[PDB]
């Protein structure tokens, strides 16, 4: 028996952590019949309250029990002031914790709405009744939280009609300056957004699913003269992250190359079945790169160009260099999979030991954060260096076959 | 190797030095028995949080900075009525641990006061919508009549 | 009601800035007409504290540096025993009139240890070893006085002006080398930069232009390169980020040029971890407390990710802290964790200061108290016996004025439970700092009490309204001081003075008769 | 062979040009730092022995000559010396004082540093009336009989330079940085003192930096609301930053890291464009590091506004009493003719375009003709002004380089009349003017041993020697600048198909190190 007669005067932290286990499932009950609908009185409710659902939700047309749900439902959760107060708190984190709100088209007023993870929508709201009070009932007077700018376009659910309607509602009033970023997922939906993308001044991140649109959206591989379907370079200095969801294998023709994009700060990578990095030409500056869920390693192939400028054999650089210590400080971190391997300070010391870390950060190219998840089928022994192994931005959490990972 | 603490109102709990541990804010206490403070919790909140960590000392906890064994998690079978009390006690729970800088219970506490929430009904949707005046009540009048008609 | 407490602890900001960090240590404005130039006297004295000096006092003195002190000198020298071989010569060199450049940019360094080495010096053992005649009948001023009585504390001073005299005499205007940056490395950790800040800018904006006429940027070692600069590459590296961190503790608008242009928890800037792990964990806690103390002068309010992210690393540091090897009889290693267990309180404990003044999170006093507790623990834990020389690093000075004009501004206006209990035991902890900073610590007593009489004004008058803000004489008393450290940090008015010839030029009873019975125009000096 | 030799070496040209006429032979001094002595002795009592040779008619004598001559080079600073000759007549009573002042002696610093100028620019017969030979030759004491048209007037010049700053180390600046370094460098940095001391030079500079922008002045715009004060102290200010800011240029190179030429963006009457030709200096030359050769959209852009340049300086009208005018207008014309060839430089050496080399003949005839008019009659002393000491080097520099690999016909004519009105320049220059005569002449012999040996080349890969001359110019003039040899000695304690053997019969005949001191 909840009350939010309270829960609005708990302490922000409390209230951030709760909405923290709170991902956009807000609600709970989710899994010859010619739709038969079995309601009282609904039939001017589906005129207007399941119009969009049907075509949105067509898995649950048929829907064996929960068909009267969310019509009634939203009738008041896009007003419930605790819903509401999830989006009080996280504009005042400028979006951090489940942002995961996009455009659409709908209704002949442009819900803004969100969805859940099963894409499933859940709230809407229009641009005048959402910045008269989700916006400056947490912004009081102070003019840079009166920005709004992490909120995606993604077009992989809109039938493409939709999506070159809702490219032309914004020319003619100026709401191009509050698009956040834009998500893929020839295509013929694709395209027409790249050129219909000539000044919007404020994109950040990326994220595109898949081979075939990755190998013509993203890597120059050699070829500078596309005539139509511009990338134009204005609006190429704009950019922070790299999104790569799924995939089979990154290079297939040759290369990963990324000889443009040269503010590129991040790169996520996801559940992908061949990485071999030195495919990537890694751009001048980018502190950041990590995977998640990856399921073949080649990881450089550095580690003999340690035992070709150190001159000797394998089967010596295991026998005798390796000690298996463990100090003090490694008992802190669980790591109870993983057996970290580190080199020697008596045998080789402050000479042919820096230039090993030469030869392992002329490779590193400049990045620091990696994080890795979920480990299986990797072929060269993982190698990290004491800067970064110290002071923890690596991190391998559920590390379930791994082994011989090493520290210089 | 029996540390003590003290409570809001003063008791004396002897744990042990490595049932201590959990709290990471009381190892900043513990450079150098040794007397610690928490001037928030009362006896029995910490007498919960004392019988969760003494029974949980026998088993492993994840990395803490993951949002994947976080924000999609199993409870306990343990931890499902025995923070299952009461409402207003798991606010003091959290407050406490929000002190204690112990986060599985933190999130332990956050499982049950998640479940709470999904799984409230339609009903005092109805009606418990408008407890703090957002809207000004022109518009919650409004909001009623361009929905007049489905009930 | 309590309606002052959200318009007041932003203004609480405003004056912590600049009153406690620029009104009373970045502050020597004077008159130029008055000041005597040194044509000579400042040079003809040191002479005679050059031969007051013998040599197995220095040679006990490096004992007392190589044996406990370990923590201070490691980030600039390394090791010990060529200062030895050094001094060695230094004791047969002065019988030459020709010195050349090179050891007498040797005697800057190793003047610069000695005055480093007699600021941190027990009394117990500087008494029975020196003599305190031969310097009063130099001067006279008093006849009978110890060390304790402000002799250490002008030994240090006049150590310090006439070792920079000694570069002076050098010409190091044309001539830089490392040794210059190495000399104020080991001079930071006096408190000559708080007795002469102009001449401490001035000569690390020389540091600065010594440093970065280097043009070396990475700092790791490469594979195509010399073994001898290899390891010249990476105790330069050290260099370098030690003097980054005691260039923030500098900081302030008196040098426009400054070095500081890294990042370290973001998420024109260009570097970042160019060395693992010995002692860059001390510049890493620095910058976490850049991060916090950049909104002092800014208007803005931080966003709760950032402090956020703060709280972690400082859940990370709590066991970097441990992680250092233990060594169980050498007492510099006590010294290293003394100083990282004080800066890891140090900064967490204004990280929660800021989390009470914007967002009011939970417990966000009660930890605060917890803090501010095991802070003053530290300091008595490291009271007793043999352990009593930690207390004269030059930071304690300065947290110690955090905490103290925080929780006395905080019982004018709010009288919680057992916050009584603590301040009374800080300001009893107060009058018990060790004997050495003079001037500062006596005007930190009396700000101290300067606000704990205005305690008493506080619940004596009544408040004014004018429908939404409350007037009261603190409530103006509390902008004019710091309009008056705007008027005095403005060197606008000194310019009139360098050019041309022309000068420039019931509230209010209670208002200027608290002025004049309390002025705070006098740190001037 | 083919036109293929062509930008293989004009586009190493101007990586040699900035490593050879810039730093290596202006902006760096190799030091051995275990040379030089303490400074209580021979560095001190002497200054005190400089001081004597001034007394009261001589110096009011000095200060008559300096006004009506001297109107771009005082009022950086002044205004009227009116103030100047009040501050003397109290400097010459407050040499009776003992223990003086601050701002005093700082006056007194900065009127020396006013005469240590303003006697740099004397014509030798009115210095000659106004010293006196004989007593100075028993210290220095090299010769007896030598006159002042040979040494006198660069080392009695360099030590009235180092009385002066021999009172700014004594009161001590660094603890009280009043403005009065800034114009005392803008003063005193007109003379030849940077080239002579850079290291000095620099690092004072940089004290001046620290003087300057620990102001924070950013508004600096007359206004209504305020006391008169405060606006003609801001026209001081102003124009002071302007100036600073030009010296800050043309003194910038690698040995000082610290700049504020960085903190300003490209785009009485005369005073406000000195730093707008610097303006559209700066982005000429920043090309050295940076690869990319330059679009031409900006060069032509700049070609435009220069015509209005000098349509706006045909509209001045001089007096021919002020002889204040004809200096104003030889430093008008001769820096736009210095960035208007410098600019054509760059459009025949990535364009070669054609008209440009005409055009480039008549600009290198204009400065010519400026200094020939200004050598008959009471008109020397313009060329003692040391912005020419830049131009004549990369005049003769380029002219020289563009003769020894391509004829052109009648620029061996300009390259001659070029190179003897070098042999015939005041002598106030001395050391760099002969070092620069003696690179002259190794470029001309490098000219010979072109015509003497002529290619092989296998592949597509030269093989000449003069190029493998050249780069082994450029990397000996880096092995001797890097100042990680200076950091090893820092620290100290840790001790510090033909080509074979055809280059020393060059490089040990003239080599580089007959460059650098």
């Amino acid at each position: 028996s909840f009350n939010p007669v309270r829960f609005l005067e708990l302490p922000i932290d409390i209230r951030k952590e709760v909405y923290f286990h709170l991902d956009g499932n807000f609600c709970g009950a989710h899994p010859g019949k010619p739709s038969y609908k079995r309601s009282k009185r609904s039939k001017k409710l589906l005129r207007y309250m399941y119009p969009v659902f049907a075509t949105y939700l067509n898995i649950f047309e048929y829907s064996p029990q929960l068909i009267e749900k969310w019509l009634e439902y939203a009738f008041w959760l896009r007003y419930d002031c605790l819903v509401l107060d999830c989006f009080k708190v996280n504009h005042l984190y400028d979006g951090t914790l489940i942002d995961a709100l996009e455009w659409t088209y709908l209704d002949n007023e442009l819900r803004l709405a969100y969805f859940n993870k099963a894409s499933m929508l859940e709230v809407w709201y229009t641009f005048k009744e959402y910045k008269k009070w989700v916006i400056d009932s947490v912004a009081f007077d102070e003019l840079d939280l009166l920005n709004v700018s992490n909120i995606q376009f993604n077009i992989d659910n809109l039938t493409p009609q939709l999506v070159d309607k809702c490219l032309s509602i914004l020319e003619q009033k100026d709401l191009f300056a509050t698009i956040g970023e834009v998500q893929f997922g020839t295509s013929i939906s694709v395209i027409r957004t790249i050129r219909s993308m000539e000044s919007m001044k404020s994109l950040r991140k990326i994220t595109v699913r898949g081979e075939k649109l990755y190998e013509l959206l993203i890597n120059f591989h050699g070829f500078r003269d596309n005539p139509g379907k511009t990338i134009s370079y204005i609006v190429k200095r704009r950019i922070n992250e790299i999104r790569l969801s799924r995939m089979n294998q990154i290079s297939r023709t040759g290369l990963a190359d990324f000889t443009r994009w040269d503010n590129l700060q991040k790169l996520v990578l996801s559940r992908v079945a061949y990485i071999d990095l030195n495919s990537i030409v890694f751009p001048k500056n980018f502190k950041s790169l990590t995977m998640k869920r990856v399921s073949k390693i080649k990881w450089w192939n550095i580690e003999e160009n340690i035992l070709k400028e150190l001159k000797v054999d394998k089967r010596t650089f295991k026998s005798l260099y390796i000690k298996e210590d463990d100090s003090k400080f490694t008992k802190f971190f669980n790591l109870r999979h993983t057996r970290i391997k580190e080199l020697d300070k008596s045998e080789i010391n402050q000479i042919t030991y820096l230039r090993c870390q030469a030869i392992v950060w002329l490779s590193f190219r400049t990045l620091n954060h990696i994080k890795l998840q979920n480990v299986s089928e990797v072929f060269n022994n993982i190698i990290v260096p004491r800067a970064l192994f110290d002071s923890k931005r690596v991190e391998i959490y559920r590390c379930e076959k791994i082994s011989q990972v090493l520290v210089i | 190797s029996n540390v003590v603490l003290v409570s809001g109102e003063g008791e004396r709990f002897t744990v042990d030095k490595k049932i201590a541990e959990r709290s990471l804010l009381l190892k900043n206490y513990l450079n150098d028995e040794i007397v610690m403070p928490v001037p928030n919790v009362r006896s029995s909140v910490l007498q919960k949080v004392i019988e969760w960590a003494e029974h949980h000392r026998d088993s492993n906890f994840p990395d803490e900075d993951d949002d994947d064994s976080r924000k999609s998690a199993p409870v306990d079978s343990w931890d499902r009525e025995f923070l299952k009390v009461d409402q207003e006690m798991l606010y003091e729970i959290i407050l406490a641990a929000n002190y204690l800088n112990i986060k599985p219970l933190l999130d332990a506490g956050c499982k049950v006061v998640a479940e709470m929430i999904r799984g409230r009904s339609p009903e005092e949707i109805r009606r418990t919508f408008n407890i703090v005046n957002d809207f000004t009540p022109e518009e919650e009048a409004a909001i009623r009549r361009e929905n007049e008609w489905a009930e | 009601s309590k309606e002052y407490l959200p318009d007041l602890l932003l203004f609480w900001q405003n004056y912590e800035y600049w009153i406690t960090n620029i009104g009373l240590y970045k502050t020597k404005q004077r008159d130029l007409t008055r000041t005597p130039a040194n044509l000579d006297t400042d040079t003809e004295e040191c002479m005679f504290w050059m031969n007051y000096l013998q040599k197995d006092q220095s040679f006990q003195l490096m004992n007392f540096a190589m044996e406990n002190l370990g923590a201070l000198y490691f980030g600039s020298i390394g090791d010990i025993s060529e200062l030895y071989l050094r001094v060695e010569q230094y004791w047969d060199r002065r019988a030459d009139k020709n010195h050349s450049v090179d050891g007498k940019y040797w005697d800057a360094l190793i003047w610069s240890v000695f005055t480093m080495c007699i600021y941190y010096m027990p009394v117990e053992k500087l008494a029975e070893i020196f003599s305190v005649y031969p310097l009063h009948e130099y001067l006279g001023s008093n006849k009978r006085l110890n060390w304790e009585d402000g002799m250490q504390l002008v030994m240090c001073q006049n150590f310090a002006r006439c070792s920079l005299f000694q570069l002076k005499q050098c010409d190091f205007m044309a001539h830089p080398d490392i040794r210059l940056v190495q000399a104020y490395l080991i001079l930071a950790t006096t408190t000559f930069p708080y007795d002469e800040p102009l001449l401490a800018n001035s000569l690390l904006t020389q540091c600065i232009h010594t440093f970065k006429n280097f043009h070396v940027d990475d700092f790791r070692p490469l594979l195509n390169d010399d073994p001898v600069e290899s390891i010249a590459k990476v105790t330069l590296g050290r260099i370098f980020y030690r003097l980054c961190g005691c260039d923030y503790l500098q900081s302030g608008p008196r040098k426009p040029i400054a070095l500081h242009t890294e990042v370290s928890s973001l998420l024109n800037v260009d570097v970042y971890r160019e060395e693992n792990s010995t002692e860059v964990l001390y510049w890493k806690i620095i910058s976490l407390d850049r991060d916090l103390d950049q909104y002092l002068n800014k208007s803005s309010k931080p966003p709760l990710k950032t402090l956020d992210a703060i709280r972690r690393e400082l859940d990370i540091f709590q066991y970097k802290v441990d992680s250092l090897e233990e060594d169980f009889r050498s007492n510099n290693s006590r010294f290293q964790k003394f100083i990282a267990l004080f800066q890891i309180s140090t900064v967490s404990w204004k990280l929660f200061k800021m989390y009470l003044i914007y967002y009011d999170t939970a417990d966000s006093l009660l930890k605060v108290i917890h803090y501010s507790k095991v802070i003053i623990s530290l300091i008595v834990n490291n009271f007793h016996a043999k352990s009593e020389f930690f207390n004269r690093h030059p930071m304690v000075m300065q947290t110690i004025t955090r905490v103290v004009s925080f929780i006395s501004f905080y019982q004018i206006f709010v009288e919680s439970a057992a916050v009584k209990q603590l301040l009374v035991d800080l300001t009893e902890l107060t009058a018990n700092l060790p004997t050495i900073f003079g001037s500062k610590l006596d005007k930190l007593v009396y700000l101290t009490e300067r606000l704990s009489k205005l305690k008493l004004l506080w619940d004596k008058v009544q408040l004014l309204d004018s429908g939404d803000s409350f007037y009261h004489p603190v409530f103006k008393i509390l902008q004019n001081d710091i309009k008056i450290i705007e008027l005095k940090n403005d060197e606008m008015f000194s310019l009139i003075k360098g050019l041309g010839s022309l000068v420039p030029l019931d509230f209010r009873t209670i208002v200027e008769e608290f002025q004049s019975e309390y002025n705070i125009s006098d740190i001037l000096s």
